């Protein structure tokens, strides 16, 4: 019973059937066309999904840049090819980006000047860490969950 | 103790007085005190001891010569075997709170004397030992019980005991002491014979065996003690033990053992109690019995 | 220090055994149930009679209410 | 200073000498149980009263519905919320029980433990009544404006006593908010006075249902009273989960499950069975002034029942008459509860008045009467 | 013997009381829960959702 | 008994504990500190409740209402004020309260020392919820700084944080509970405040000597009850003082502002009072290890008794440790500063030292320079 009655008013303080259901959003990765981006909301903050044609694999995928001030390799935490999904929220003072124009054709936050390419990450820009990056899983094609 | 055994084995002979009823003494009649004599004062059921400048062969005469009447069937050979006494964890409290000061008597039921074990016991009793207001080394002693009645001023006296009978025995202790520190006091003593069970070390026990020794060469010190040891070794153990073998069987003693074979006897036992004077704080059994567990 | 100050007692005996060497709930029939009654008994003409003396009340007192609501034909005996 | 470790440590000292080596009669009853359950109760509905205000909004637009949502969307919250709500109940009736226990043995000796006893009645009702207030629903709603309307009946220094107990004209959210708060320290206050209650108590120890000097033999709180005391809970525990567990609302009125609003007024407004006694007192008097006198009084009287004790002997245990005159006025409450969860219409009105008018009459004449005139027959 | 079995290795010392109290308890639950809710459901047949599931999960459209 | 506050169950908790109390002759002005603190809570406790009345505790409501508390209710504003600079009144007196048992070795008083430093304990943390409520942009985010270094635990972190929020991040789920425990604590701190009078009244007071005072005690009424009160005054009056005519001298602005989890303040930093800590966390690059140095920098106060190798108790007649005490003083302030700026040089390594300097004067220094210094003497 002691047992029983404290997990119940335990698990009281944790999150609630509401909260829980706002917590996860799911997008379709058989709807979206090569190169435009479209940005969704999720835990408040924005969230960036573009599927990018093929000048993003070979483009900024060879980016040869020096002492970077971030560690972020496309094999540690990246799955998806032409996908790629991240944050919408400047590691700055937690301004959003853009996704229309920019200096190096990414993303750009019009609060600091901070320009994101377009595999987000800083580049010309103040913001230390990189656009903050989610957890996923794969077991839907067309399909793909964060939360 | 008479309170103790009323109550220790109740509904069984050792639950009777040696002075016997009030009744009894006044009704008893030329008949029935000759019975007893008669049933009771038989050859094979005594032992004509001695000790001092006498040879056995001189004595063992005198003795083939007055120690007369030959029995003709096989009863009057046959040693009559006791019906068993029950124990019986509980208490009787006489109370007057006129009386100075209370006594206090718990115990658990003993071995017998047979069992070898006594022998431990006896050195566990060595380690809480005793005290009365006049022992000299006062807060030094070496009995933790004794010490803390000091410190405290627990009580006046206390004594450890081991009485052994024949198929059975009480084993505990006794304190006296003013009406309001009964408690501390008890609550201490419990407390004692629980370490016994649980933390005892080789340092007292070491000096256990050594008293223990002194105290058994003590009880044979002249030639009234020395007989009076004989008719009982014999009588009670069958032969006679000797100081040689007595002390071997002491000296292989050690913690380990002891905190075994109180285990055995004290812990988690319902105990007896004898409570008498103005004893308004010593109360309830209950407690007094979880005192028999954990410390 | 409460227990020692309360009160002065003297000549008194009490002898009682451990719990494990007696009996938990000991004679229930012999002795329980008919104290369980005995107990009962004496005091229902006291109890109970106020308790009963006021269901009435509660039924009158609702069961008259009741008919106090249904209409009487006699209201409407020339009404034609 | 000392040998164990539980009178020489100025805590243990108190965990200890007040509730294990504590000396209590050995004769004391099931009717003596009640005082721990009204602790542990206490140490309960706290518990349970955080927990929901964890989740709460006391907002007159956001109250009902947070209250709803904790039952519909909080872990366990709607469990959480019945036991609370239930909690006020068994509270009551542990707490009447306990008061009826000391009428029938003359604790009210003890007039300081019974008057801190009183009072802590006095905080755990006004609790309540906010707490109640507190869900936003209909009768919650009108609860409050009924009986707040009351102190308008003062004279002159009331017509304002009220405006400014509701922070506004009527019963609106500048109320609400206060009424949570005060929700939210009662409780507190509750618990304080209990140990002021618990020490004025230890001061001469528990009356026993004989009513002669326990001394001649006291036992240990523990086990005896420990081990007691804990059956006794579970003898309670259960009807209080099981109607808590089985029918939630069977206790209270829907009307609360209708958003409060000002403007439409609910057939019948009756508070909670526990008040009912008192509602039904109020109601019998037509004055608004008057009803009110007459339910503080319903209630204040019990400080006058120490000065209103005739009897040589202190337990009606060896008294019948008295008795007797006891358990009519028992049922005499339970009239005026029923009395309270009907209309104001014959007969009930009369019947009302009467049972009101019988209940005073008792504490005030019959009591100390018979109490003389019962002395007298064994001769003293 | 049971009792004495029991009494000796188990409520014995303090600690192997408790110790066994835990793992002991360990069990009721586990196997309590269960019975109970297996009861409860039984009461209850073909009422759940637990029941009436197969005929939506996978068999239709 | 004769008169009636001996044998009355109250009135002899009323007298003996403020009125026939016995106390040294010698205590100086740092023993004030004990009632002021008491008086503080009172007053706390009272205006928080007076506010809580008109207070909303809802994500959309929780600035709006304070601010109408301040611009609507009758002297709004001013119990307002009360309460928030009540705030810091109370952790000055802590402080002086805490140094003063530290530079009399008060904390010889084993229990009324662990107490206290419950106390404190709660009080920051009170204090911490408290801050939340209005909702504003320091008070939001203060929010998810701290609670988020919690993460920082392995394993039981990602856990024990979103259950503290009671969701993903901060958000009314917290607000609310956050309420509630602020509506609670300060309870729970009158409380302990009991047990802590409590232990002391054990042994009575230490006095500034370090030597026994039975030789010549004196009754807390008139002496230390007068005392008292004109220590009350000397105090309440700057408390006012700031409170009635510069209010937000205190406060950072940022709070002025409500909430909003998209965009981040300049610059995130707490009150005075939790600024020597801040600079602690921040010294240690590392979550985990800032997060420990944070609970340390205070929870350290628990050793400080068993750090005591003085043969003397006060400070009063050992030079040596006096300076030692001294620069530890100094030291806090140091600390408090480098808090209030942000993380460029000079003032990353200036703040590291600080805080190195810190725990070894606690940890090391005190306890060497009082062997030593016992040597001096001789002994
Ligand atoms: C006020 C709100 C009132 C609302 C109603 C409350 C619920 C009513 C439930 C009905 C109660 C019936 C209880 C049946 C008990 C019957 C019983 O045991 O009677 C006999 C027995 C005789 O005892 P002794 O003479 O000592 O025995 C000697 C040793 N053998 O009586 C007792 O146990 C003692 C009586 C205590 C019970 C009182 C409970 C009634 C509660 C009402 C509260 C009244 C107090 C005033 C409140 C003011 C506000
Ligand atoms: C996954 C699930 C498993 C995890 C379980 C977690 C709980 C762990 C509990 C550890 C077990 C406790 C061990 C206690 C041992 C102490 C002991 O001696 O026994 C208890 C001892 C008895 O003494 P003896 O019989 O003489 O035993 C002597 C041994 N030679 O004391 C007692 O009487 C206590 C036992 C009775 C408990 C009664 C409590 C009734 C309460 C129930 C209400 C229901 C719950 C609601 C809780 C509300 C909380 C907000
Ligand atoms: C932590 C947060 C820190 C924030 C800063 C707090 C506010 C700082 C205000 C400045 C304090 C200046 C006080 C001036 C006092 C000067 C003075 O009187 O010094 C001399 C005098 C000499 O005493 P005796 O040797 O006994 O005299 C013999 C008899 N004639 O010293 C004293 O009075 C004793 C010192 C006590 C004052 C301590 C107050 C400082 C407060 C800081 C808290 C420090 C403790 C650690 C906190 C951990 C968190
Ligand atoms: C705030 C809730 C209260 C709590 C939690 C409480 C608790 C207790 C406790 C623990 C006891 C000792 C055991 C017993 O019940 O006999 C006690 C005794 C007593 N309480 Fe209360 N009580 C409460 C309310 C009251 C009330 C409202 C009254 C009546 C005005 C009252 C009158 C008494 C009396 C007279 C005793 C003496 C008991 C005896 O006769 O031995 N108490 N109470
Ligand atoms: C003195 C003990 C307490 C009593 C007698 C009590 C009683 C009640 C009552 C009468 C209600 C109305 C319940 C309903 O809707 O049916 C209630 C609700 C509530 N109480 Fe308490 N309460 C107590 C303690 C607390 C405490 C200590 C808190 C928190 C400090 C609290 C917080 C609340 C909240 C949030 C509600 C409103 C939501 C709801 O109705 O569930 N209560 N309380
Ligand atoms: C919750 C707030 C607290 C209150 C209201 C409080 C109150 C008091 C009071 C009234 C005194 C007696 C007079 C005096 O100040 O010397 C006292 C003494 C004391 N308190 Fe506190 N205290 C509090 C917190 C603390 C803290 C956080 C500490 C430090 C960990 C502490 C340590 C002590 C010590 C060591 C004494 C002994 C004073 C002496 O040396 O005579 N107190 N406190
Ligand atoms: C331990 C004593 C207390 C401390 C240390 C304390 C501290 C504070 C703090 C740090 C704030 C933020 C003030 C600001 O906006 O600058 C605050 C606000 C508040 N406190 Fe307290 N508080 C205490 C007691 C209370 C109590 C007892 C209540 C009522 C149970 C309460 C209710 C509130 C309310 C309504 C607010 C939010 C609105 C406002 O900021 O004015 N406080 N408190
Ligand atoms: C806010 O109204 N709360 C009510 C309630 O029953 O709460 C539990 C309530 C609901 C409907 C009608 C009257 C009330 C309050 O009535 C009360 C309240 C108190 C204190 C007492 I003394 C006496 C009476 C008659
Ligand atoms: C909710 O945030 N409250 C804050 C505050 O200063 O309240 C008075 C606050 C505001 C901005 C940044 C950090 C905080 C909390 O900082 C704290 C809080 C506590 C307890 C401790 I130990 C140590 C630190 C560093
Ligand atoms: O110690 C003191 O003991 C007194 C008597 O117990 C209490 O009234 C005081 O509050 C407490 O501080
Ligand atoms: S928040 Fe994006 S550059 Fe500053
Ligand atoms: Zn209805
Ligand atoms: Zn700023």
């Amino acid at each position: 019973a002691a047992k029983n009655v404290v997990t119940q008013f335990i698990s009281s303080l944790s999150a609630s059937a509401d909260v829980l259901a706002l917590s996860k959003i799911e997008i379709k990765l058989s709807d979206i066309p090569e190169g435009k981006n479209v940005a969704f909301k999720w835990r408040g903050k924005p969230l960036f999904v573009r599927h990018r044609t093929q000048a993003e694999i070979n483009q900024e995928a060879e980016v040869d840049v020096s002492k970077l001030r971030d560690p972020q390799h496309d094999l540690d935490r990246v799955k998806k090819p032409e996908w790629v999904i991240l944050v919408g929220v400047c590691t700055h003072l937690g301004c959003v980006p853009i996704a229309n124009s920019g200096d190096f054709g990414g993303y750009y936050c019009p609060c600091h000047g901070s320009h994101y390419d377009a595999s987000g990450r800083i580049r010309k820009g103040p913001a230390p860490y990189n656009l903050e990056v989610p957890t996923y899983q794969f077991v839907g094609d067309d399909l793909v969950v964060v939360g | 103790f008479d309170y103790l055994h009323a109550t220790a084995f109740q509904g069984t002979a050792l639950a009777r007085t040696v002075e016997g009823t009030t009744e009894n003494i006044k009704h008893l009649t030329r008949a029935d005190l000759a019975s007893y004599i008669d049933t009771h004062f038989k050859a094979p059921r005594m032992v004509l001891a001695a000790a001092g400048g006498i040879s056995h062969k001189e004595l063992v005469d005198a003795a083939r010569q007055h120690f007369s009447g030959v029995s003709f069937t096989y009863k009057e050979d046959a040693v009559p075997i006791l019906p068993r006494c029950r124990f019986t964890g509980s208490e009787i409290r006489a109370r007057d709170d006129a009386l100075p000061v209370a006594h206090v008597a718990l115990a658990v039921e003993g071995p017998g004397w047979a069992d070898p074990d006594n022998v431990v016991l006896h050195v566990a009793n060595a380690i809480i030992g005793r005290y009365d207001r006049t022992f000299g080394g006062g807060k030094h002693l070496s009995s933790r019980l004794a010490a803390l009645a000091v410190e405290h001023k627990l009580c006046h006296s206390f004594q450890t005991f081991n009485t052994s009978y024949s198929d059975t025995g009480l084993f505990g202790f006794h304190f006296v002491a003013d009406p309001l520190s009964i408690d501390d006091m008890m609550f201490c003593a419990q407390g004692e014979w629980m370490r016994l069970c649980t933390s005892t070390t080789e340092s007292e026990v070491k000096r256990a065996k050594n008293h223990l020794r002194s105290a058994m060469v003590a009880q044979l010190d002249g030639t009234t003690p020395v007989c009076e040891t004989i008719g009982s070794h014999l009588l009670n153990y069958g032969r006679r033990i000797s100081l040689e073998e007595w002390d071997s069987r002491i000296s292989a003693v050690d913690a380990r053992m002891v905190r075994d074979v109180c285990s055995k006897y004290i812990y988690d036992k319902c105990p007896a109690l004898a409570a008498v004077g103005p004893i308004e704080q010593l109360l309830d059994y209950n407690r007094i019995r979880s005192g028999m567990y954990w410390i | 220090i409460h227990f020692g100050n309360l009160a002065r007692v003297r000549h008194i005996i009490t002898y009682s055994l451990s719990p494990f060497e007696q009996r938990a709930i000991p004679n229930i029939f012999s002795d329980a149930l008919p104290n369980v009654w005995r107990r009962f008994s004496s005091q229902v003409f006291k109890v109970a009679p106020p308790f009963l003396g006021a269901y009435l009340l509660y039924s009158w007192g609702t069961q008259e209410f009741e008919r106090l609501k249904r209409k009487n034909p006699a209201d409407y005996e020339n009404d034609q | 200073m000392a040998p164990n470790i539980r009178k020489s440590h100025p805590l243990l000292k108190m965990i200890n000498n007040s509730l294990i080596d504590l000396p209590a009669p050995s004769n004391i009853s099931a009717w003596w149980n009640f005082g721990s359950l009204l602790a542990v109760c206490l140490m309960t509905q706290i518990l349970t009263g955080l927990l929901l205000a964890m989740h709460y909004t006391a907002d007159t637009s956001l109250a009902f519905s947070s209250v709803a949502h904790t039952c519909r969307n909080v872990q366990y919250g709607w469990l959480i919320r019945n036991l609370h709500a239930n909690g006020a109940s068994f509270f009551f009736i542990c707490i009447f029980l306990h008061i009826g226990r000391g009428l029938y043995y003359g604790s009210y000796l003890y007039k300081e433990t019974w008057n801190t006893g009183v009072i802590l009645l006095l905080t755990l009702m006004a609790t309540a009544f906010v707490g109640y207030v507190l869900p936003w629903g209909q009768m919650s709603f009108w609860g409050a404006t009924v009986i707040t309307n009351l102190f308008s009946a003062i004279p002159y220094i009331g017509h304002t006593l009220v405006e400014w107990a509701w922070g506004g004209f009527s019963v609106d959210n500048p109320t609400l908010t206060r009424f949570f708060a005060l929700h939210f320290l009662l409780p507190f206050a509750i618990a304080g006075i209990t140990i002021i209650h618990l020490t004025f108590l230890h001061e001469s120890g528990s009356n026993n249902p004989l009513g002669i000097s326990s001394d001649s033999d006291k036992i240990p709180f523990h086990p005896y009273y420990s081990f007691k005391d804990i059956l006794g809970l579970t003898l309670m525990l259960t009807p209080f989960l099981t109607l808590a567990l089985f029918s939630p609302n069977l206790l209270g009125d829907p009307e609360n499950f209708t958003p409060a609003n000002p403007l439409v007024t609910p057939p019948h407004i009756k508070p909670e069975w526990y008040f009912l006694f008192a509602y039904a007192i109020l109601r019998s008097i037509p004055n608004k002034l008057g009803g009110v006198l007459a339910l503080a009084a319903s209630v204040l009287i019990l400080f006058l029942i120490p000065f209103l004790h005739k009897s040589k002997q202190r337990t009606m245990t060896f008294r019948p008459l008295s008795q007797t005159l006891f358990w009519l006025l028992v049922a005499n409450l339970l009239i005026l509860t029923w009395i309270g969860s009907q209309p104001v219409e014959h007969p009930f009105i009369i019947i009302g008045q009467m049972a009101s008018l019988s209940y005073f009459t008792i504490l005030l004449i019959l009591f100390p009467t018979i109490g003389t005139l019962e002395n007298k027959m064994l001769n003293y | 013997a049971l009792l004495r079995q029991a009494y000796s290795a188990l409520f014995r010392r303090t600690s192997t009381f408790a110790l066994t109290v835990v793992l002991g308890a360990v069990l009721f639950e586990r196997a309590f829960d269960q019975g109970a809710d297996a009861i409860f459901e039984h009461l209850n047949e073909g009422k759940l959702w637990k029941h009436i599931k197969h005929k939506y999960e996978a068999s239709e459209e």
